RNA sequence: GAUCUGGUUGAUUCUGCCAGUAGUCAUAUGCUUGUUUCAAGGACUUAGCCAUGCAUGCCUCAGAAUCACUGCAGCAGGAAUCUGCGCAUGGCUCAUUAAUCAGACGUAAUCUGCCGCAAAAAUCUUGCGGCAAAAUUGGAUAACUUGGCGAAACGCCAAGCUAAUACAUGAACCAACCGGGUGUCUCCGAGACGCCCAGCGAAUGAAUGACAAAACCAAUGCCGCAGUAACACCCAGCAGUGUUGACUCAAUUCAUUCCGUGCGAAAGCCGGCUUCCGGCGUCUUUUGACGAACAACUGCCCUAUCAGCUGGUGAUGGCCGUGUAGUGGACUGCCAUGGCGUUGACGGGAGCGGGGGAUUAGGGUUCGAUUCCGGAGAGGGAGCCUGAGAAAUAGCUACCACUUCUACGGAGGGCAGCAGGCGCGCAAAUUGCCCAAUGUCAAAACAAAACGAUGAGGCAGCGAAAAGAAAUAGAGUUAUUUCAAUGGGGGAUAUUUAAACCCAUCCCGAGACAAUUGGAGGACAAGUCUGGUGCCAGCACCCGCGGUAAUUCCAGCUCCAAAAGCGUAUAUUAAUGCUGUUGCUGUUAAAGGGUUCGUAGUUGAACUGUGGGCUGCAGCCCGUGAAAGAAAAACACGGGAGGGGUGCAUGUCAUGCAUGCCGUCCGUGAUUUUUUACUGUGACUAAAGAAGCGUGACUAAAGCAGUCAUGACUUGAAUUAGAAAGCAUGGGAUAACAAAGGAGCUUUUUAAAGGUUGGAGAUUAUGGAGCUGUGCGACAAAUG
RNA sequence: AAGUUCACCGAUAUUUCUUCAAUAGAGGAAGCAAGUCGUAACAAGGUAGCUGUAGGACCUGCAGCUGG
RNA sequence: GGAAGUCGGCAAAAUAGAUGCGUAAGUUCGCAAGAAGCAUUGGCUCUGAGGGCAA
């Protein structure tokens, strides 16, 4: 039905200007949800600053020279998420869309051999037709024929370049997570404890490396590694550490006072 | 035009309400099929989505199973004998669900003879099976006395104006004589 | 229509239209600093009135309190940096005793005024109108500039100024 | 809830008393609400008693909710 | 900044109102306005009527060209038409409405084009005359030509040509695994062979979709009962194991109809290598995402000179059905007599709802047509087609009210889209330029013969709404002459801009380029000045001036307040403890009912509790008794634990390539276990707006940027509050709800009588364990 | 394809009833603002005043109050 | 066509049974009231409800 997408109704994760104009693209129905993704055209002109407007941002896409997840993508509303491979071959760069420690988007800068991978977080299993199962990422993927242990809440370790799973890792005590959602996005903790009440919400309890308790609902964790010190994913430069705001004001007035 | 919406109704309380948006195609409605017995004639109706209902008009024939023996067979159906909503869909004729008719019993006695070897096989020959199922295994004297008499009671389970089908069950135990009764 | 610019007021009129005691002191500063009408006096009046109520809730309400360390140094950054509070005061009490005067002198054209580059303050008016005044090499046109201390001694003619 | 009449067949009423708070005179006021419930014949609950309900499909006009539970007197 | 002043008396102290005073992105009007930046703008009265013009279309290398089309040399560009997609979005308005909306939620009651990741083994076709194998399939229609009808009409007829990714038809063997039913052969029940049916989806019926100690008989496996997933050979582990809080759900097997709504390898289109290698496009099945529809947990104006409303005439519920995408009195038949209401139903009246704006010490009062979100409408009222989606209106049909052209036969219209008019009013702009930015659509990247549309949107004009910054000089000389500085203004190689504009930058130019609007008894700052008039003219928000000496009228001079602004009118906030919860009055100023009884409602007495010992440190069975017994526990689940802590065997027809060297975790059944409210934490809680972190856009109103030297700052864009309702959990002092009304109120110990056997199918006895009539030993008892 | 028959949704018109808001009217009644005829009240106001009631500025009877 | 006839609707016409719905001012609360007004009705073939005495 709707079409159009005003630019004061946009999601706040994105920085697009209330003065520059009326309207912001509407990313189309894919891999992610509409309030929790990136489109191609933000990407391109917002953030890398690679084309001034969006009639340079529509050369670059239709011509194919964007990858996403090792396939070209030549749509501006295309919408980009959470452990995303972005990789431009002619400029040579290759990214991971991943949460900071504040909650903003963040690109991580990736290799090769790392950036032939990604994670996805299990969210359905049904059988299909024949006695197949098959299990329904984050990301709208659709497994065939994944491990026999795997169950709900599951990260599995895929291979974009190959397209098969190659490791699982399960949800449970001792674990390292990740928040996706809420006031704790972007911050990497350790599972102590999970509430369990039928009907309702889960609570998860989780440390941070510095000790800090906090918790969140069970569905906006995803588990990255065994614990905080073996983890599966480059993570951005905080690794997930909130700072006091008293102490963080103090330091960028001295690291700006020496800075000239 | 027909509407299935509670805007026309009144309130728990007996008051009024006031209508202030127009009809939507959302919540319309669409006159009966008032299905009847005789040679088939269909047609379809395009619904939302653009699915399609086969609206029945006429139906004569239909797929009815004997549940105690797990099986079935598509016979002709002769009368309908009682309707729980009123008398005067008897009268009429007309086929609507869970509707008692009375249906064709000759295949169920071929059928019969067939696996059992029991006449109500002109050769014996080496197959005796029959006494290998035959035990441990009683038939009702009610379903067996009318099967002898040429038509057998059944209960409608489809929806013929919805699906285009007459699709039923032969009736046993005690709801066989439940509606016996008022028959008589 | 869909135009999402701010705007807002600065200043406020005073009640009471006709009190003597408070025409002749606001005529006293008016000619003292060379302003032009008394819309300029009632323009500090209100900075002034907002700083005040900003450490009145902050000073003892909240007590030792994280919304009391935040925003307790930034309005004494903010004074100092300005030169409206002593730099041996360091408690919120005491810039409540900041006054109107005080805020008037750390203007463009009492600066230049008492740096001598001007014999007296109508002097100095039409002196940084007529872009023969500049600031750290940058033409400044407005007499309403507050200086910063830190550019207190970077003031000086321009450039491209006859003098 | 507590059951407020049953003189329907297989349908009960029940009234849920709750206080609702009024800012402007900070004080207190007594407020009620009436619901229509199913009530299966595996209980037998009397005007007076208390019961639990949970919310199901529209069963009628009015009915949305199923007696679970009843709790003597 | 938690503030007041004038008026009732000859004076005085009160109650009480009137008047003064400040604000308003609140309008209108009068007199004035040098410069610049930023902005609202036919809502109010008439959801009144509208001439004209424009507002939605789309072609790439990649769906159909024989233009009787254009270039040159078959290539290229190709008008027009068929085909596929979109036109259900955006824009405008606020008539209706006590539901709609806000926070929080359900669909396990459902539908879903474009987009993402997936799946696919039915269907005897073709050529030849039984043999072959890369399927060489068929009919019709536009554009076009001919003849035309009509006054015209986003009006029409007939004939003749021919395309498809339009329409229709249709592919055997390559090519497997598995199952059900049945006829003729061999061995003694086993095997072989022949035949019928066995694909995705749909309807009906039947199963699966788990559990939580020995003898006897018939048939069976292994050496007589020790090993022991299951299974009569090719496969010796080719599912004994779906998910949820929960399912008649997912999925599998059997039977009948299927298919009698459906299902092509588009019988499709382009490139690169020398034949296979790619890029597109399309049908069916399934579930993510984007949506749609339905449902209701708490909150939501005034009015009693509106007290009863509804009532098989559907009102509340029940049974079987119909209809729907789906639940449902949504609807047909039958049955019962219910549902709502002084905690305000029903009726009447004014209003679209929020985020939010104004003012305010706190508590509050008031506004919200208008930029973001939701709802509703397109002159009024109905009905419908196409489509994934409409009860669509720059779609169709009919009626009513207006209205246009005509040759009188007939045919048309819907500006609450953008500009423009007429009326209406106290009240609101240009019939302008452009797709350069932001977006939408789509057969689509830009360039090359070769420029998609867009009154959405942008940007100029008009425009003292409102909001920032700021000109109308300066320094001296003996009262009257000396300096310097220039901005308005006029120009510029130029800059800006889609082109313009503005702005910035540079340069011919002064001491008329000359400021107004209200006042001068008091409130309230400022004349005992001078003429004129004489209770006349007039002033005066209130008190009050004028009757021949006017502090107030009409003028001159002087002075006062604000100042590019200043008066007047009408609403609103504060002043106002003059609506009083915080926080008002009631003997005499306004106001206690003539006196009682009484129901909803509001309020309601005390009690179940000093812990001790050695400001601290650590410990106590934490009164007294009595020392494993005594004052969440306890059975059972290997389909519970990536069966958790505390080279030698085993097999070998093995891909066995394997296998081993006391409290918790999970799920199930029994046992009695107490809420609400208040309070402390935690979770979840659109932007814009408000509070504020950083930053010299020359300052400021703003904005989120920028700062430092083939690039760095890993640049930055931090945090906080937001009614009520809902979720999890800690505490028990003050309270609430519910129940009773006080005479419906031992344990333990043995003895006695009774009523897993290899597996699968029947039969039997014993033993549990409970249940009674006895007997026995021990221990308590809040009342011998 | 046109065209018969029935059921349903139902514009519009006519008539009858309910509710809300406005409207004319000979003639009568009742208030407010700007010459004559009498003193009912204020002093014991020249009959002390006042409240309820009944009858004929007011007067009289009955019961009450002091605000005598 | 519809009282224009005539002193005057004299005389004639006109309404009409039963059942369902509905019904004004006024009032001595009994009435006014069959106020006024609107709808249905045949034939045929069926269905449902309404009882007694004998075990
Ligand atoms: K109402
Ligand atoms: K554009
Ligand atoms: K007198
Ligand atoms: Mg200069
Ligand atoms: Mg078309
Ligand atoms: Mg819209
Ligand atoms: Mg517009
Ligand atoms: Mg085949
Ligand atoms: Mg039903
Ligand atoms: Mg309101
Ligand atoms: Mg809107
Ligand atoms: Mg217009
Ligand atoms: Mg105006
Ligand atoms: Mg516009
Ligand atoms: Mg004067
Ligand atoms: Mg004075
Ligand atoms: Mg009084
Ligand atoms: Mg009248
Ligand atoms: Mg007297
Ligand atoms: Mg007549
Ligand atoms: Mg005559
Ligand atoms: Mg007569
Ligand atoms: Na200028
Ligand atoms: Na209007
Ligand atoms: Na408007
Ligand atoms: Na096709
Ligand atoms: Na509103
Ligand atoms: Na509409
Ligand atoms: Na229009
Ligand atoms: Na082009
Ligand atoms: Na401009
Ligand atoms: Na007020
Ligand atoms: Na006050
Ligand atoms: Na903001």
């Amino acid at each position: 039905a709707k079409k159009h997408l005003k630019r004061l109704y946009a999601p706040k994760d994105w920085m697009l200007s209330k003065l520059t104009g009326v309207f912001a693209p509407r990313p189309r129905p894919g891999p992610h949800k509409l309030r929790e993704c990136l489109p191609l055209l933000v990407i391109i002109r917002n953030r890398l600053k690679y084309a001034l407007n969006a009639r340079e941002g529509e050369m670059i896409l239709r011509q194919g020279l964007v990858h996403v997840d090792n396939h070209p993508r030549r749509d501006g509303k295309y919408p980009a998420g959470f452990m995303d491979v972005v990789e431009i071959p002619k400029t040579g760069d290759r990214f991971r869309l991943m949460y900071d420690v504040k909650g903003r988007f963040a690109l991580v800068n990736l290799s090769e051999a790392e950036a032939q991978i990604k994670l996805m977080k299990v969210v359905n299993l049904y059988t299909a037709t024949g006695r197949v199962p098959v299990a329904v990422t984050h990301d709208g993927h659709r497994i065939r024929y994944p491990d026999p242990h795997t169950s709900i809440g599951d990260t599995i370790v895929y291979n974009v370049k190959e397209k098969k799973c190659v490791d699982l890792i399960k949800n449970r005590q001792g674990k390292a997570v990740i928040v996706t959602g809420g006031a704790n996005r972007g911050r990497i903790g350790e599972i102590v404890k999970v509430e369990c009440h039928p009907g309702a919400f889960n609570i998860a309890h989780l440390k941070d490396a510095s000790g800090a308790e906090f918790a969140t609902r069970a569905a906006n964790i995803f588990v990255i590694g065994k614990d905080l010190n073996n983890l599966q994913v480059t993570v951005p430069k905080q690794q997930g550490l909130r700072m006091n705001v008293i102490q963080e004001r103090e330091e960028r007035l001295i690291a700006a006072e020496a800075r000239k | 035009g027909i509407v299935r919406s509670r805007l026309h109704k009144r309130k728990i309380t007996g008051g009024k309400t006031k209508i202030h948006r127009k009809r939507m195609k959302a919540e319309l409605g669409r006159l009966p099929a008032n299905t009847r017995l005789g040679a088939r004639r269909v047609s379809p109706v395009r619904a939302r989505g653009g699915n399609f209902k086969i609206r029945a008009l006429r139906l004569d024939t239909g797929n009815f199973a004997w549940a105690s023996e797990a099986i079935a067979h598509r016979v002709r159906l002769l009368d309908v004998v009682y309707n729980a909503t009123s008398n005067e869909l008897v009268r009429t004729k007309t086929l609507v669900k869970n509707c008692i008719v009375a249906v064709d019993a000759a295949p169920f006695k071929r059928w019969y003879a067939k696996h059992y070897g029991i006449d109500l096989k002109a050769s014996p020959k080496l197959q005796r099976e029959w006494t290998r199922r035959r035990r441990n295994h009683r038939v009702e004297k009610a379903i067996a006395d009318q099967l002898r008499e040429g038509r057998v009671l059944a209960r409608i389970t489809s929806r013929p104006g919805q699906s285009g089908r007459a699709d039923g069950i032969l009736l046993e135990g005690a709801e066989l004589q439940f509606y016996l009764k008022r028959l008589e | 229509m869909r135009n999402y610019n701010n705007f807002n007021r600065v200043w406020k009129a005073p009640r009471r239209p006709f009190e003597k005691e408070r025409l002749d002191r606001e005529m006293k500063l008016c000619g003292q600093y060379g302003l032009r009408c008394k819309r300029e006096i009632w323009r500090v009046n209100m900075t002034l009135s907002k700083m005040r109520r900003t450490a009145r809730l902050l000073l003892t309400l909240p007590e030792n309190h994280p919304r009391r360390l935040l925003e307790g140094s930034a309005i004494m950054r903010r004074c100092h940096e300005y030169g409206f509070l002593d730099e041996e005061k360091d408690k919120l009490d005491y810039v409540l005793s900041l006054t109107v005067p005080d805020i008037l002198e750390r203007r463009l054209q009492t600066i230049v005024f008492k740096a001598g580059l001007a014999k007296s303050v109508h002097h100095a008016r039409v002196l940084i109108q007529q872009r023969h005044i500049a600031v750290a090499k940058q033409i400044v046109t407005i007499p309403s500039f507050i200086v910063r201390v830190s550019s207190e001694r970077h003031i000086a003619f321009a450039d491209a100024s006859p003098f | 809830g507590v059951v407020h009449s049953t003189k329907m067949h297989r349908t009960i009423i029940i009234r849920r008393n709750y206080l609702h708070f009024i800012k402007k005179y900070q004080r207190y006021q007594k407020r009620h609400k009436s619901l229509a419930v199913h009530c299966s014949p595996a209980f037998d609950p009397k005007q007076g008693d208390e019961v639990v309900i949970g919310q199901c499909r529209p069963l009628s006009k009015t009915i949305r909710y199923n007696v679970l539970e009843v709790v003597s007197k």
